């Protein structure tokens, strides 16, 4: 008899499973059926509030009004600089919202930076020190300079040839400290609508306010720094102005690269600004030698490897060219079909990438 | 004594829970038609900004004037994100759609789409710079199995 | 090159755009970049790199064979 | 004309960027044909 009344007990159980898989479905159309009965309200900045009930606000990109809170709002919180929603009808003041993301600073924190480590870059190790004691222990132990009573440097100025590790260096800053970084290329800030650019740095900066601790890394910053096409001094103007406006509180730090640093305008160049800089110059031979045994690492190589005798004739190479010695060892070692790697596949990707480095007509750097 | 016990239950219940299910299928018929009918579409374009407990969204439209929505809609919070393209309610401005991200006209115009057809045969003399060329670019999309047994960043 | 001649720096800033878009912060994989130049003595010492064009490839006046073969 | 969604090839959905005004989700009118309309294309909208 079993069977019958379990055929029909478990058509029960599932039939009741069906209606309460229904059940949410007639929810999920019912409430957001509710949903479309609401309306959205205008979001805007807020200024003087002229009593305790009437104040202005100004709607993003919009006119200046004269509103008032709602009713039950507080009003000691609503202060001049204050995002707030209004009423589309009568404009009156209710849910003041706590600030604007502006998802392209969304975009600058949430990107990815690698799993870039300290032991990764090689041969920088008095410049990581310097970096680490301007930018990291400034923020981990803000405590020694409250005591001491020294007022942190504010940022720190990468420069160099290009491809020595300035963009690793950061990276590297980024991956190690547990915090809220900020990364931008430089050229990302300007934007062609009248003024916008201004806003991005000022709404950069106060995201980075909010976020504590984090780290400002602007990369390429000749693109919007070289000495005084008008938004961009327009903007620069604005980032002295953010720049100048660090109280010595925040857990706040900045770190900028440059290629040519000469091109930049010498107002970052003055103390108070960007006062620690830092040369990141070609490899020397044992930084280089560093530098060639973390890239070749990895490489699935058979025999003895004479490191020295790259090094030996790899005069003058960036970090990216060592890089590609790897890369080109390995290229070779593809072609010929071999599993593995060997001496003379580094030794004829090395004259390879001298014979490129005769192309990068590099030109004699000097510095700001 | 068996069987007999249970008679009266199990041929009532579940006749009256499967009328239920079917009134209640059809107010969700009902309910759905309603939205699909609310479901019009001039849509007005807009850019997601970060969203907020009291799940509920903040929008920046193709006319830009940014506004805050009590509820997103009938979208869901995790799917948006900042910098998205929705389309909302030409009015009430309410999210009802979630769209693919445009870049730019020119870029798409950038892509090729006829397929050239030019043969490496019909190259002369460049054989080495061809094998590579090739060996850069084509390898690394081909197998990508070469380059990882060895470690190295393909070019 | 970077310093040119300026109100030619919009340039500047598309180029230095290029130039992180191919080697800065996130890397790019599965996205293959090929350039053909004709004066690579005017280009960048910094977009004429290793890290962003690994290979520079000549393409040399054809020689009698590559002549031949062409016609 | 951008982005034909063609999310079916039944509902096509296509956005527009009229300049200086607006961008929109619309559809065709019951003229026109999907064969007609390419993305790009600057098309013509109706007012309402
Ligand atoms: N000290 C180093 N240790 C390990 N790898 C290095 C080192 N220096 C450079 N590299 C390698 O060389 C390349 C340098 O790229 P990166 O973008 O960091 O250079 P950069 O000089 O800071 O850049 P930019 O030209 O954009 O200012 C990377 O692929 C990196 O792995
Ligand atoms: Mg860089």
């Amino acid at each position: 008899k079993l069977l019958e009344h379990k055929e029909i007990d478990g058509r029960l159980k599932e039939l009741r499973e069906q209606l309460k898989e229904l059940t949410k479905q007639y929810e999920k159309s019912e409430n957001d059926l509710k949903a479309l009965q609401s309306v959205g309200q205008i979001v805007g900045e807020v200024l003087k509030q002229l009593t305790e009930e009437k104040f202005i606000v100004k709607a993003t990109n919009g006119p200046r009004y004269v509103v008032g809170c709602r009713r039950q709002l507080d009003k000691s919180k609503l202060k001049p600089g204050t995002r707030v929603a209004l009423d589309m009808t009568t404009l009156t003041i209710m849910r003041y919202l706590p600030r604007e993301v502006d998802p392209l600073v969304y975009n600058m924190s949430h990107e990815d930076p690698g799993n870039v480590s300290y032991s990764e870059i090689g041969g920088l190790s008095e410049q990581i020190r310097e970096l680490r004691e301007v930018i990291e222990l400034p923020l981990t132990n803000p405590e020694l300079f409250q005591r001491v009573g020294i007022i942190p440097p504010k940022g720190c100025l990468l420069y160099g040839p290009p491809g020595t590790g300035k963009t690793l260096l950061a990276r590297a800053v980024a991956s190690q400290l547990d915090c809220n970084f900020l990364k931008v290329v430089s050229s990302s800030i300007v934007d062609k609508y009248i003024g916008e650019s201004a806003r991005l740095i000022r709404e950069m900066f106060n995201y980075a306010r909010d976020h504590q601790p984090c780290i400002i890394f602007m990369d390429e910053i000749d693109a919007i720094g070289g000495r005084r096409d008008r938004e961009i001094q327009r903007t620069l103007m604005e980032l002295l102005n953010q720049m100048d406006g660090f109280d010595t509180l925040h857990r706040v730090k900045m770190i900028m690269a440059t290629n040519r640093p000469d091109t930049l305008d010498p107002a970052l160049l003055r103390p108070g600004r960007l006062d620690r800089k830092i040369h990141i110059d070609l490899p020397n031979e044992q930084a280089r030698l560093d530098i060639l045994k973390i890239h070749a690492g990895p490489i699935t190589k058979h025999g003895e490897i004479d490191y020295e005798a790259i090094v030996k004739l790899s005069d003058g190479f960036n970090g990216a060219d060592l890089r590609n010695v790897c890369t080109e060892a390995g290229m070779f070692a593809i072609r010929a079909d071999h599993d593995f790697v060997v001496q003379e596949d580094f030794m004829k990707a090395v004259r390879k990438v001298a014979d490129s480095k005769k192309l990068e007509s590099k030109l004699d750097y000097k510095p700001v | 004594r068996l069987l007999d016990s249970e008679i009266k239950i199990m041929k009532s219940e579940v006749l009256r829970v499967t009328h239920e299910l079917q009134a209640m299928k059809d107010k969700i018929k009902e309910n759905s038609e309603k939205i699909k009918v609310n479901k019009t579409l001039p849509y007005l374009v807009s850019n997601v900004i970060e969203l907020l407990d009291v799940k509920c969204a903040v929008i920046k439209t193709s006319t830009r004037q940014t506004y805050f929505l009590p509820v997103i809609g009938l979208v869901d919070a995790e799917k948006l994100k900042p910098g998205d393209l929705v389309g909302v309610n030409k009015d009430s401005y309410l999210i009802l759609e979630t769209l693919p991200t445009e870049y730019d006209s020119r870029v798409k115009a950038m892509e090729v789409d006829e397929r050239p057809t030019e043969q490496y045969s019909d190259i002369g003399g460049l054989d080495k710079q061809i094998q590579e060329l090739v060996e850069a670019i084509v390898l690394p999309m081909n197998h990508k199995e070469k380059f990882e047994n060895l470690g190295i960043q393909p070019p | 090159k970077r310093f040119d001649s300026a109100g030619d720096r919009e340039v500047q800033r598309t180029m230095l755009e290029l130039l992180n878009q191919l080697d800065g912060f996130q890397p790019n994989t599965q996205v293959k970049v090929i350039a053909a130049t004709n004066r690579v003595d005017i280009l960048d010492p910094a977009l004429l790199r290793s890290g962003r064009l690994d290979r520079k490839i000549e393409f040399p006046m054809p020689n009698e064979e590559a002549r031949a073969r062409i016609m | 004309c951008t982005k034909i969604i063609n999310a079916d090839s039944e509902d096509p959905k296509y956005i527009i960027n009229v300049k200086q005004f607006a961008k929109f989700v619309v559809d065709l009118s019951d003229q026109v044909a999907p064969t007609d309309i390419e993305e790009g294309m600057r098309v013509g909208v109706d007012r309402n």
